């Protein structure tokens, strides 16, 4: 197949660009077989640009496309909150048509997460499982590390993380880390702690509770 | 540059057609190398059916257009079969441009229709690509792209289109079928016989099916 | 306007089959090639199959060749995808999409296509042996801002929706993407931050809807 690759954040009202490379030329007899699409959560992709540089009807004129052969660019002249999205570059010179993927992000000043820990509810403990939730709220940039310590014993393999899309109001991320233990294993320990590392924190921050 | 469209090729032949008198249901085959080679390889197909071959090997569709008055219109045929674009794509005379080639075919169609001549449009044939030049896929893709424009124009204007290509192009890459060629580029007699069955059906439909009842 | 309306998604046991439909309107469907494209959760777009305008030609991604069959009914302006022998890795949102080219001649598999000018809304196909199960909803109780939330645990299939106070509370809400657990069930949390002084005077309720199981839970999230 022809391989599409995005090879790489911008402040609001500034110009954003997305670069896409194809593994062989997708230009044939002076036409560039390259389209750009935007995709928002829960929605299909929407055509932005076709034949590399023709903007689709109804697309705001801050969107444009350029390039030829193997190297293409999508330029957003004035980045806006509603433009934060996944973008796809598609080649359709050969079947299978293939899609390269990348994301536009609002750049903002560094913000440390506010950290919160939640013990398992009494309602949940009625069944056999305990979920301990650590919330890292409203941080930037996205890179963050969470470590679970139970009685200072580092945990491994029993946690799952999930991260939100960039917030439209303040351009931050939030992240949940959920530690899953059996009720028996949960009752056999006192201290539960999540330790959070982030560029906005001068030193890692620990939030913790004693069971009960 | 005295005779760029090569009107001299058939000038004497056209004169003798006049001296032979009016001919009912004359069909002129206007074309480039494909059409010239057809007469060369199966003259009986043309002679036995009263078809007039006006192919010129190597000729661009631009020059074909320039001699269309002499070699089609003035022969007052009932039908013209237009077989153009092969030599444009071969680039023996200059760089290929699909828009110009397609535009020249359209212009020829409009000359014929203004003269009340019925038109049959046709697909450029497949051919083998030399690897040093281009891949087989690139060769086939260019031919398909031009033929698509011709087909859609024909549908829009209610003009018959004879798709030699789909019957003669072989999987996987559209090479000319090995049964239909000696050199990989031009049809052999067997390939021309496939073309003859297709074109004669389209010609006979034009000449024989009349008074389409609309409802 | 051009519209492509998909239907027929749902849950499929591994090895079984499912047919998707895409109803087209607003353009001359019968003169365009049509495509299927799919997106596995959290991943990119994979082209699945194309059918020519006249249904003479059908081609497939290597990943589905031998298992999927594309078809169309030009009299009903509808496109179909019959998916046989479905596997876990076929779980995805499936999109239909219109080809930009008028009456393309798809005589060989590898030929150029058009760009995809219009897309259906997507239909989720989940391939799993799990049985439909509604979520258990547990409070994440608040300990000058307080955080609180709902843990929406052990449901199948996707999706669930979460609102707060019947939609009246939107500021500061973060509803995390679901994670597929090793059990085959999904889980996620929804959180919100509020002034800590409001915890005595305000009631916070998460409204969890799981349409596949006809389940709706309104959980009050209270201090202590």
């Amino acid at each position: 197949d022809i391989v599409m690759t995005q090879s790489p954040a911008v402040s609001l009202g500034e110009r954003a660009t997305i670069n896409c490379k194809s593994s062989q030329s997708v230009t044939f007899n002076y036409k560039n077989y390259l389209a750009w699409y935007q995709q928002k959560p829960g929605q299909p992709p929407k055509l932005l640009i076709y034949w590399a540089s023709t903007r689709e009807s109804g697309v705001p004129d801050r969107f444009s496309g350029s390039g030829s052969g193997t190297d293409f660019t999508l330029t957003i002249s004035s980045l806006q909150a509603e433009d934060v999205a996944v973008y796809y570059c598609q080649q359709h010179y050969r079947t299978p048509p293939t899609f390269g993927q990348g994301t536009v992000e609002i750049k903002r000043t560094v913000a440390a997460p506010s950290v919160f820990i939640f013990p398992p509810s009494d309602e949940q403990l009625k069944s056999g499982t305990a979920s301990v939730v650590c919330l890292l709220n409203n941080f930037y940039p996205r890179e963050a590390k969470v470590q679970w310590k139970v009685d200072n014993a580092l945990q491994s393999g029993n946690s799952q993380e999930s991260v939100t899309e960039q917030d439209s109001k303040d351009s931050t991320y939030s992240l949940s880390s959920t530690l899953t233990l059996s009720k028996a294993d949960y009752e056999k320990h006192k201290v539960y702690a999540c330790e959070v590392t982030h560029q906005g924190l001068s030193s890692p921050v620990t939030k913790s509770f004693n069971r009960g | 540059k005295q005779d760029p469209a090569n009107k001299k090729r058939y000038a004497e032949a056209n004169k003798e057609l006049v001296r032979k008198g009016k001919q009912k249901n004359r069909v002129v085959f206007m074309g480039n190398s494909i059409t010239e080679g057809w007469v060369a390889n199966d003259p009986a197909f043309f002679e036995d059916n009263g078809y007039v071959g006006r192919g010129i090997s190597g000729q661009t569709s631009s020059h074909m257009l320039e001699r269309f008055e002499e070699d089609v219109i003035k022969l007052k045929p009932a039908v013209v079969v237009i077989m153009a674009g092969t030599n444009d794509i071969a680039e023996n005379a200059g760089p290929y441009n699909e828009e110009q080639t397609f535009g020249n075919i359209v212009k020829m169609v409009e000359l014929a229709r203004a003269a009340k001549i019925k038109v049959i449009l046709t697909s450029v044939l497949p051919h083998a690509a030399a690897p040093w030049n281009e891949s087989q896929k690139e060769a086939t893709q260019a031919i398909i792209n031009l033929n698509t424009r011709i087909i859609n124009y024909a549908i829009e204007n209610k003009i018959p289109f004879v798709d030699y290509f789909v019957e003669m192009a072989q999987s996987p890459n559209g090479d000319l079928n090995s049964s239909y060629t000696r050199d990989g580029v031009h049809p052999n007699l067997e390939g021309y016989k496939v073309m003859e069955a297709l074109i004669k059906k389209a010609i006979d439909k034009v000449l024989l099916e009349h008074h389409h009842h609309h409802h | 306007q051009v519209q492509l309306v998909e239907s027929g998604g749902g849950v499929v046991q591994p090895g079984r089959s499912l047919r998707l439909s895409c109803a087209a309107s607003g353009f001359t469907f019968s003169t365009y090639a049509m495509h299927w494209v799919r997106q596995a959760p959290g991943k990119g777009l994979e082209w699945v199959a194309v059918i020519s305008y006249d249904a003479n030609y059908k081609y497939y991604a290597d990943s589905v060749k031998g298992r999927f069959t594309i078809s169309r009914d030009n009299s009903k302006n509808t496109l179909y995808l019959q998916m046989n022998s479905l596997r876990a890795e076929d779980t995805a949102v499936y999109y239909c999409a219109k080809d930009s080219q008028l009456r393309s001649l798809l005589y060989f598999e590898w030929l150029s296509q058009g760009y995809f000018d219009y897309w259906g809304q997507g239909t989720l196909v989940t391939v799993s042996s799990a049985s439909t199960k509604g979520p258990s909803v547990f409070p994440l109780a608040p300990s000058g801002t307080a955080a609180l939330g709902c843990l929406v645990k052990d449901y199948f299939p996707e999706p669930v929706t979460v609102s707060w106070n019947s939609g009246a509370l939107t500021s500061g809400v973060h509803t995390f993407p679901a994670v597929l657990q090793s059990s085959g069930l999904y889980s996620l949390s929804s959180v919100v931050t509020v002034p800590s002084s409001s915890l005595g005077t305000q009631t916070y309720i998460c409204n969890v809807n799981h349409k596949p199981s006809n389940t709706k839970v309104d959980k009050k999230v209270e201090p202590k």
